[PDB]
């Protein structure tokens, strides 16, 4: 039995033509308090996989340690670490989706809202979700916390089916994204203006990108509002 | 549902000049219902005597418990325990069971057969040793014992003086106890001869 | 949970009887439940309070009585068999076990006879023994009308009549009424009944339920 | 002295070979298979004839489709027939099903080699897992205390198993009736056994799909063995 | 509720326990028997939370009957009591208790006397002229206080017994199916069939 | 925990720690039993070397298991004391889980296997002792005699003796003894069996025990006048 | 591996005897003897010492006679290290007893368990055995006064005289002549004196050289009381008897 | 002589007895042959009776759909061997839904039957094991020896008699390697190779064992009339 | 306070024919008021022609469906390739369920296949073991909506035959796939417009002795 302390909120990802995107905020929030603002939620593993969590950030730096770890065990007597028997995402997704279904089953959970974005050997994008406790599921689009209910909504209006998917391009699927994340810091409480996004293309690989911000936003009307209802000045 | 006044009962110790005493009452009830007058607190160990109040199956068990360890002392040392010794094996015992304890309200008393000075203590039911030089009372009405002793008692008392002062110190307390009375009993003991008394009390 | 069971000793041997309804809150889930377990061809037993429990664990005890067989030459008594399946739930005194059951068996050394056994322990003799919401029901006319001399027909009767009272009064009992005659020689099943069709024809036939339009 | 689980210079376990030593100087257990069922002969060979010779159970039920006869060190069997019986009622309370002969024969074969320095030595007997199930049907099996189990048309284990293993070489055949079976059993028990073979002193059982494992009466086997003398004299 | 009463007379130990085994609003039996044989001169009834009251009195019976084959010699009444309020003192302090209560009617044959103690849940023993558990006390001591004298005969205690039961059945609120009444005495332990 | 297999095989196929233990049975007073038509009799032999002795107090060769089976035995005497508990342990114990006696058939097969459990156990040595189990079923009048032996294995028998000179009275019996027609009485049964010990023992006085065991619980054990009173009727009518 | 320096202690001989068990009864013939002899009012215990030197301290001295308890003690041959082991749980095992049932451990229950813990070493663990015999004298209500002794074998029996340690072929056959049933305890104090007299290998049998202790009816009124002779007593009781 | 008492000793010459005679119980066994190309690998077994009315020792087990061995020496220790295997297999499947590599699947035996080598009490294991497997990087063939010798080959052969086998492979190797796409071909070439390791004894139809795994073909045992084609 | 449990949502059907069997269910999966998944199949080909799927909380489905294609498995290594029958499943996913009595599975379990007579076989399960073999069993959210409408079509329950002044019950017969198929298509429509947690899609397992086929029909995804 656990209580979260610092805190990691949305995280947002989606399936495009060639890959997956997945994106999160530099926030690790204490409460109410906007304690800590230097945090990375996504975690790559090798070259072809993008882990991105919400939740407790001392359970992600525990699963951050155990991904590194599984990295360094992979290559053990492996020619082929490099290769055909490098760590796939969903290798990495159902190692993760045991411990998380483990940890919950010994009434101990790691307080976590995990993604695990990439593609496979095959070119085949892979994207999956798993919690604290242990449930999975897939979807063209995937978001955990506030993301659920304001991402997704906005998201499955580029993709709301399968067939939707060859039919959005990269820069479509990342200026979604992207208009998710600002529409997350006008109405999450515990988000910020900085953030983090990383695409998995089959084509040109993992591109990871660091310190963007929440940009073109809307606040000129506020000058306008005035009061709660009778108030004219 | 509070142990240690379910079955209820006292007992009361007192020293005097180159002398002890010890008295229990004999009450053993359930609660409301009297169950047992006959159901006597004070047990010797040699020359060594224990009192205990409390729950009931707690003090049967102790008994039974010290008669062991005396017994197995005795064919060690080749000699019987004193009161000073036995006080710590009282307290070793009970705390012993620190978070699991015996709900029990000893008391010791007994003549060093070496040096002749008269001894008793009391404990709580974890094993704290309470030495006294006057006297030490013990069950659900220790309340009233404190009050009586406190006033009645003086020092170097005989022991004819003595069964009197805590004899009235008992039956007093015990009268203002619904839980304590049923008869009672009064142990003088002197460096070798030890008189047992019943008392006559009001059966209410 | 809801149910009626009923099991009786007379001088053909033991009459056992069931309804067939599980609720789940006021939705009923099933009306084709079994709450006879046949455990071997000679035992049977009734199912009251945990489907799951009484399920697998006298069908575990199935298990122990032909293991005893095997190791003595012998057929298991009622006595014993009762005994192993109440040893074995008093272990799990606690825990949460449901059950409410008649371990019943006809063997030479014993004759007809029923067991009850129960979750918290309990393991009781008797003659007649009805478990579950509808005993009540079962029960008065299972006492007003049980006699030893009782032909197997009218035991029979008694059994079906017993439970359709309880179907019909209490809510968390009905479906149909399974039937079996436990004779020396092993149980024999007397067919599944349903109570729809069972209450209009006791009415009928019987004059009973005149509180009933029909 | 010298470590339990040793192998010798010709690469067998000393333990397992020294059993079957053992084996050899138990009484003779005759098996054969067919068509209509799988009969079980033993030698039940009393010390004294003071010895009450039906308390001998060296043929024994593991379920109502599988059978067992035993050779060698009997007192050893009783620990691998309970646990041939727990794994049979076992099974059945997994999976609603008869187990298969194989299986059972295997899990037996399991206990085995858990020996060393787990039990203390081998096995000192060896067994004829006879039975019938839906897949393979009609089965006989010998299982050693090395682990290893070997399916058989026919099979003799015992003192006089090599000349009885000689005879059911020439006598069997793929159409043996269940009859000519039992006679065969008698026939090659009275050969090889010391005393003169009668209803006493050897016992029959067999294993039929539709009425299970059943060990043969006194009287049963006694009419066989008067059936057997004059068949032999007719020609 | 479960009755359970014990009356030590001159010469033997009446006990008398109620037949009626109760399971919410149903009587599932009128005709049960609430007792079990420690030995040949000693009787144990019990009452308390279901299951648990056999199972314990059921455990006792074994282990008093392993000692009487291991010494070829029967424990006295003093004896056995003693191991039956150890085992309930070790029971209070267990993971789930034995939640029973038992009185032990036995005669001692090396003193020619007959013994009654009574032992509750929490193994607190007592031994005593005339004993109940329960509620059953709160009505019959009264009148065992009265008219109990110490030298009673067999007959004179039966007759005192009913006298409780009577009590028993006008003012408790439950039927509990009267009692089976069992005597010990040097000739050992025998059922009164009509009671 | 000492582990060593000291039980193990021998080239020739042999367990010699089992074949030894054997070895201490035959060094064991004689011990013999004999079943009638209604009753099974326990004799056992007391070795006379031993003088300045408490017959009170010494503990008897027959043990009762249960008030309806007996246990004699031959060889380790310390060694029969641990099987006797366990066995009287076993009874009560199947008593109380299946309501019923164990048979006589039951004890000897859990005492036989807990012999034969400790001829393949590591750490410890086979049981130097063999046992002769008599009695009767519950509710049958058909008496029951059982022998167990180190090894484990177990049989029934007629009549079968144990112990040092078991051979020269197994003989005895061998030809005394009619299977068509048993003894039919009890004193029959026993004088057939203070007559077969009296082939070995030396003199009839304080070294014969008998036991007699009859249906529904009814055991117990002569006296030494009662013995001698055989004794002195046998030794007049072998005169002859 | 271990296997190599393993004497295997609880084995079987060819002949069918337990090695180690025969070699600690070789020992136990080597130890000071020891005799305990039953009367009809009481039992006598008497011991010697093995090879006193004059510096030893007699009176404050405890080497054969050990109490178990009030109604019960034992005489000791053999490995007195191993005795005091055994001692102190048979003295906890009659506690166990008297806590349970509230009374005093009848002579045999104790008498057995001690036994039975000598043959588990004979039997399993691989150790050797306690190289100790012992006599048992005590007394119940059951069977009155009562002689046993128990070998490293785990195996005891009863007896009316009995002696342990060295001699104990000679001692046995000066006990079997002068014994008799309706002996007295004064009688019996005599005659286990004139045996270890005969039987010592000893010049000359002395008070400092002895253990004696009885355990008569002879307090007041149906009581048993336990006297462990003192040096003076031991002295006097010598004397009074014309050895000395 | 003095240092093979058990596992746990070196000889003087720094060799392990023990392990040595349990190498000895494999050339025992009856022979098994092991070969591969690019696009599947083959197993052969010849089966052992112990008279003809017995049933011939299967020889071949399975471990996954893509792995399995046959063995020669001790069969119950194969039973062990392969049981671990199948659990390791498993695993992988199970934890990180992944099909266990061939190569892995050597390490792990290797290490397994290395612990029983250098402890006191255990023993070797008397058995020698030929692992073939489809996984990732395609066709893979392994022989097992109980030292915890592992050695991935294109070909090989255990048991009595294995050398005639082994020697046919190390002439044939250029041309059975490139046979890709063609089951059947590829077996016939196994079959000539346990060939050279008859004696008085031929091939028949309830004797010989097959075992094929591959792109497209999950690993199967073929048995009886199945092998009636190769004879 | 950690509560290990959750509802995912979603209802399954399994309905036994004459040589056939379906199971049915939505494609669904939910938490509170929020869809996580349109696509998130729940029935299962575990093989050896059994179809499992285990509704209610998905991680504890997904969990016993893995151990049972696990059973399954291991069935065959232990038993020479056997086939596991569907009562022999049955019985075998009762222990797999009991084993954790006192930690429930919180899932509503069906499989369906063939039985031994190449019979439609439907198996139902409570959360910690108890079965039983039947003809029609809904199960999940919308199973209350779902159910008394198959007693109504499948078993024609309450229907009888026309003049016969309710004394003549409407006669049972086996239905054929394709009646089968409208019923549960009909079912899940039904129950996607009551039912808030019913959506999406629907996804139909059939079971034959050919094999197991699949078929799946869109459903209304507000
Ligand atoms: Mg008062
Ligand atoms: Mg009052
Ligand atoms: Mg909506």
């Amino acid at each position: 039995t656990q209580q979260p302390i610092v805190t990691g909120t949305s995280v947002i990802s989606m399936k495009y033509d060639n890959g997956v995107i997945i994106a999160a905020d530099n926030l690790g929030s204490y409460g109410s308090l906007l304690r800590f603002n230097g945090v990375e939620r996504l975690i790559p593993v090798g070259d072809n996989t993008v882990v991105g969590i919400s939740g407790d950030i001392s359970d992600m730096q525990h699963i951050e340690r155990l991904l590194k770890d599984l990295v360094t065990e992979n290559a053990y007597d492996n020619p082929l670490a490099d290769a055909e028997e490098a760590l796939e995402p969903s290798y990495i997704f159902e190692y993760l989706a045991t411990v998380m279904y483990q940890r919950r089953s010994k009434m101990n959970p790691l307080w976590n809202a995990i993604i695990v974005a990439g593609v496979q050997s095959n070119g085949d994008q892979f994207l999956r979700y798993v919690n604290l406790l242990g449930v999975t599921y897939s979807s063209p689009t995937l978001a955990t916390g506030f993301g659920a209910h304001m991402a997704n909504p906005l998201l499955r209006k580029v993709v709301d089916r399968e067939s939707d998917i060859p039919k959005t391009t990269v820069q479509v699927a990342e200026e979604a994204i992207v208009n998710a994340m600002r529409v997350l810091y006008y109405r999450d409480a515990r988000s910020s203006r900085n953030f983090s996004l990383a695409i998995i293309d089959k084509n040109t690989g993992l591109t990871f990108k660091k310190n963007l911000q929440v940009e073109n936003m809307k606040w000129d009307f506020a000058k306008d509002i005035k009061g709660y209802g009778t108030q004219k000045i | 549902s509070d142990p240690s006044s379910i079955n209820g009962g006292i007992v009361v110790a007192m020293t005097g000049k180159d002398c002890v005493a010890i008295a229990c009452d004999l009450r053993l009830g359930s609660q409301s219902l009297g169950v047992s007058n006959k159901f006597e607190k004070i047990f010797h160990y040699g020359h060594v005597f224990l009192g205990i109040t409390g729950l009931a199956t707690d003090v049967t068990t102790l008994n039974e418990m010290f008669r062991y360890k005396t017994n197995l002392y005795k064919l060690k040392e080749e000699r019987a325990i004193e009161p000073e010794t036995f006080t710590q094996l009282v307290s070793s015992s009970l705390y012993e069971r620190r978070f699991g304890p015996y709900f029990v309200g000893p008391v010791v008393a007994g003549i060093n057969s070496k040096s002749g000075k008269p001894f008793i203590a009391g404990f709580d039911l974890i094993g704290c040793i309470d030495e006294a030089k006057d006297f030490i009372v013990s069950g659900t009405a220790s309340d009233q014992l404190f009050g009586m002793c406190e006033s009645l008692y003086e020092p170097n008392l005989e022991p004819e003086d003595l069964f009197e002062t805590i004899s009235q110190a008992l039956l007093n307390a015990a009268d203002r106890d619904a839980l304590s009375g049923w008869g009672a009993v009064v142990y003088i003991i002197k460096k070798d001869e030890v008189v047992k008394r019943y008392l006559k009390m009001r059966q209410d | 949970a809801g149910a009626t069971t009923l099991a009786f000793r007379f001088q053909g041997g033991i009459i056992v009887a069931v309804d067939s309804r599980a609720t789940a809150g006021n939705w009923v889930a099933s009306q084709t439940v079994k709450k006879v377990i046949e455990i071997n061809p000679f035992l049977l037993g009734t199912m009251a309070g945990g489907a799951a429990d009484c399920q697998f664990w006298e069908t575990w005890l199935g298990s122990q009585c032909r293991l005893h067989e095997l190791r003595e030459k012998e057929r298991i008594s009622v006595a014993a068999a009762s005994r192993i399946l109440s040893n074995l739930v008093y272990q799990y005194k606690g825990a949460g076990l449901s059950m409410g059951t008649m371990i019943c068996g006809y063997t030479r050394k014993e004759g007809p006879t029923i067991y009850y056994v129960d979750s918290d322990g309990t393991r009781l003799k008797g003659d007649i023994f009805c478990v579950g919401s509808g005993q009540t029901f079962a029960y008065g006319v299972l006492d007003s009308n049980y006699k030893w001399d009782l032909s197997v027909e009218d035991a029979l009767y008694l059994g079906k009549r017993s439970i359709l009272a309880a179907a019909h009064r209490d809510a968390y009992s009905g479906g149909s009424v399974n039937l079996y005659h436990v004779t020396e020689d092993g149980w024999i099943y007397h067919g599944n009944h349903d109570v729809g069709e069972l209450f209009w024809k006791v009415k009928e036939e019987e004059g009973s339920f005149n509180n009933v339009i029909g | 002295d010298r470590g339990v689980s040793t192998f010798s210079p010709e690469g067998r376990l000393f333990q397992v070979e020294y059993s079957l030593e053992a084996i050899k100087l138990g009484s003779t257990a005759i098996g054969i298979a067919t068509k209509e069922g799988v009969v079980l002969g033993v030698e039940k060979r009393a010390t004294s004839p003071l010895l009450e010779s039906d308390s001998i159970e060296k043929i024994v039920e593991i379920d109502r489709h599988i059978g067992c006869a035993m050779s060698g060190l009997t007192a050893d069997a009783r620990s691998m027939i309970e646990h041939a019986r727990t794994a049979a009622v076992t099974h059945n309370l997994y999976y609603d099903e008869d187990i298969n002969v194989e299986s059972l024969t295997q899990s037996v074969c399991d206990l085995a080699l858990r020996f060393g320095e787990l039990m203390s030595r081998p096995f000192g007997v060896a067994l004829l897992i006879a039975g019938h199930d839906a897949d393979d049907g009609y089965q006989l099996f010998h299982a050693e205390p090395s682990g290893t189990f070997y399916r058989y048309n026919a099979k003799a284990i015992g003192s006089g198993s090599e000349g009885a293993q000689a005879e059911l070489l020439n006598e069997w055949h793929s159409s043996l009736t269940l009859k000519e079976a039992e006679l065969l059993v008698l026939k090659i028990l009275k050969q090889v056994m010391e005393e003169k073979l009668d209803e006493n002193n050897a016992q029959l059982s067999c294993i039929t799909k539709q009425d299970g494992f059943k060990i043969y009466d006194n009287e049963k086997t006694a009419e066989l063995i008067k059936e057997l003398k004059e068949k032999e004299a007719a020609e | 509720m479960d009755i359970i009463l014990g009356i030590r007379v001159q010469d033997s130990v009446i006990l008398a326990s109620s037949k009626a085994v109760t399971r919410g609003i149903s009587v599932l039996k009128d005709s049960d028997d609430k007792t079990r044989q420690l030995s040949p001169h000693t009787l144990m009834s019990f009452a308390g939370e279901a299951g648990d009251t056999v199972q314990f009195a059921e455990y006792i019976q074994a282990n008093i009957q392993l000692y009487s084959i291991r010494e070829d010699y029967e424990l006295s009444p003093q004896a056995v009591s003693s191991f039956v309020r150890q085992e309930l003192a070790k029971s209070i302090r267990s993971r789930r208790p034995y939640q029973v209560n038992v009185l032990i009617g036995g005669y001692d044959k090396k003193k020619n006397k007959p013994e009654l103690y009574q032992i509750d849940y929490l193994g607190t023993k007592v031994e005593l002229p005339y004993g109940a558990h329960g509620y059953s006390g709160f009505y019959t001591f009264s009148l065992l206080d009265h008219h109990y004298r110490p030298d009673m005969t067999t007959e004179e205690g039966l007759d005192l017994l009913k006298l409780c039961v009577q009590e028993l059945e006008k003012r408790m609120p439950m039927d509990f199916k009267g009692v089976i009444v069992k005597i010990v005495d040097k000739d050992g332990i025998r059922q009164v069939d009509d009671f | 925990g000492y582990d060593r297999a000291l039980s193990i095989f021998s080239p020739d196929g042999h367990i010699f720690q089992v074949e030894y233990a054997l070895e201490a049975v035959k060094r064991g007073t004689c011990a013999v039993g004999v079943k009638g038509k209604n009753c099974v009799v326990l004799g056992c032999e007391r070795r006379s070397t031993l003088k300045l002795q408490d017959t009170r107090i010494t503990p008897s060769k027959v043990s009762k298991i249960d008030s309806h089976v007996v246990l004699s035995f031959s060889g380790l005497n310390a060694d029969s004391r641990i099987l006797i508990e366990k066995a009287r342990v076993e009874a009560q114990s199947h008593r109380l889980t299946l309501e019923d006696p164990v048979t006589v058939e039951y004890l000897t097969r859990y005492v036989a296997g807990v012999q034969q459990r400790y001829t393949q156990s590591g750490g410890v040595r086979p049981f130097g002792v063999s046992t002769l189990i008599a009695g009767f079923d519950p509710r049958d009048d058909e008496p029951k005699l059982y022998q167990t032996e180190p090894s484990g294995i177990y049989s029934s028998w007629s009549a079968q003796t144990i112990g040092r000179n078991s051979k020269t009275v197994r003989e005895f019996l061998e030809k005394n003894y009619d299977r068509k027609e048993p003894p039919a009485t009890v004193e029959e049964c026993v004088k057939l069996t203070v007559r077969s010990l009296l082939e070995v023992v030396q003199t009839g006085a304080k070294n014969i025990e008998i036991t007699v065991v009859k249906p529904d619980s009814d055991i117990v054990a002569l006296s030494s006048e009662e013995i001698n009173q055989y004794v002195t009727q046998i030794e007049q009518e072998k005169q002859e | 591996g271990s296997r190599r320096y393993d004497s295997r202690t609880t084995i079987f001989s060819p002949e069918g005897r337990l090695y180690q068990v025969e070699y600690a009864l070789e020992s136990i013939s080597h130890a000071g003897t020891a005799i305990g002899i039953m009367a009809s009012d009481g039992i006598v215990l008497a011991a010697e010492r093995k090879v006193t030197s004059t510096l030893l301290e007699q009176d404050t001295s405890t080497e054969k006679l050990y109490k178990l308890n009030d109604k019960i003690a034992v005489a000791v041959a053999g490995l007195t290290a191993d005795a005091e082991i055994l001692i102190n749980t048979a003295r906890i095992h009659a506690q166990n007893y008297l806590k349970t049932y509230n009374e005093d451990i009848p002579v045999e229950i104790l008498v057995r368990r001690l036994s039975d813990i000598k043959q588990g070493y004979t039997q399993h663990g691989g150790l050797r055995p306690f190289g100790v015999s012992f006599i048992y004298a005590g007394y119940d209500d059951r069977y009155g006064y009562q002689l046993y002794t128990s070998n490293p074998s785990g195996n005891y029996t009863g007896w009316k005289a009995i002696s342990v340690g060295a001699n104990t072929s000679a001692a046995q056959t000066l006990l079997q002549m002068d014994y008799k049933d309706d002996m007295k305890v004064d009688d019996a104090i005599e005659l286990a004196l004139k045996t270890l007299s005969k039987t010592t290998d000893s010049s000359a049998l002395t008070y400092d050289r002895l253990e004696f202790a009885t355990i008569r009816k002879g307090a007041n009124d149906g009581e048993v009381y336990q006297k462990i002779f003192k040096p003076q007593e031991i002295k006097d009781i010598l004397v009074k008897t014309g050895i000395t | 002589n003095n240092y093979d008492g058990d596992t746990v000793t070196f000889s003087p010459t720094g060799r392990l007895f023990q392990v040595e005679y349990a190498l000895e119980a494999i050339k025992q066994g009856s022979v098994t042959v092991g070969l591969r190309s690019n696009t599947h690998a083959v197993l052969v077994a010849l089966k052992r009776n112990a008279d003809e009315l017995s049933s011939y020792q299967k020889k071949i087990i399975k471990c996954d759909e893509h792995m399995g061995l046959s063995l020669a020496g001790l069969a119950p220790d194969a039973r062990v061997l392969s049981n671990y295997l199948r659990q390791q297999c498993n695993y992988s499947s199970l934890v990180f839904n992944r099909k266990l590599a061939v190569e892995r699947a050597g390490h792990l035996l290797c290490d397994k039957a290395q612990k029983n080598t250098q402890s006191y009490g255990g023993r070797p294991y008397g058995v020698g094991l030929l692992i073939i497997g489809y996984d990732k990087s395609g066709a893979h063939l392994l022989e097992f020896q109980p030292s915890g010798n592992v050695t991935e080959l294109y070909g090989t052969a255990i048991g009595a008699r294995s050398q005639g086998a082994k020697t046919y492979l190390e002439r044939t190797l250029d041309t059975f390697i490139k046979i890709d796409g063609n089951p059947d071909e590829l077996i016939k070439a196994g079959v000539e190779a346990i060939s050279q390791s008859l004696r008085d004894e031929s091939l028949t139809v309830d004797n010989l064992s097959i075992a094929i795994v591959g792109k497209d073909t999950p690993f199967t045992i073929y048995d009886g009339e199945a092998v009636a084609k190769y004879i | 306070q950690f509560n290990p449990y959750g509802d995912n949502g979603g209802t399954i059907l399994g309905i036994a024919g004459e040589d056939f069997a379906v199971l049915a269910g939505d494609t669904r999966n939910i938490t509170d008021y929020s869809i996580n998944s349109r696509y998130e199949p729940k029935v299962f080909d575990c093989g050896d022609n059994i179809v499992m799927s285990a509704n209610g909380f998905a991680a504890d489905g997904d969990a016993l469906v893995k151990r049972f294609k696990n059973s399954v498995k291991w069935y065959h290594f232990d038993h020479n390739d056997k086939k596991l029958s569907i009562n022999s499943a049955a019985r075998n996913i009762q222990h797999l369920l009991y084993g954790k009595r006192f930690f429930p599975y919180y899932v509503h379990t069906i499989i369906a296949g063939l039985d031994e007579d190449g019979k439609g076989a439907v198996y139902s399960f409570d959360p910690v073991g108890s079965y039983e073999r039947e003809q029609c069993r809904a199960g999940g959210a919308a199973a209350s909506l779902i159910m008394p409408f198959l007693d109504n079509q499948v078993n024609f329950k309450n229907q009888y035959e026309p003049g016969t002044n309710g004394k003549v019950k409407k006669p049972l017969k086996y239905l054929s796939v394709e009646e089968v198929i409208k019923l549960v298509r009909d079912s899940f429509t039904s129950a996607t417009e009551r039912h808030i947690q019913v959506g999406d899609g629907l996804e139909i397992l059939i079971v034959t002795k050919d094999g197991v086929r699949k078929e799946f029909y869109e459903l209304k995804r507000d």
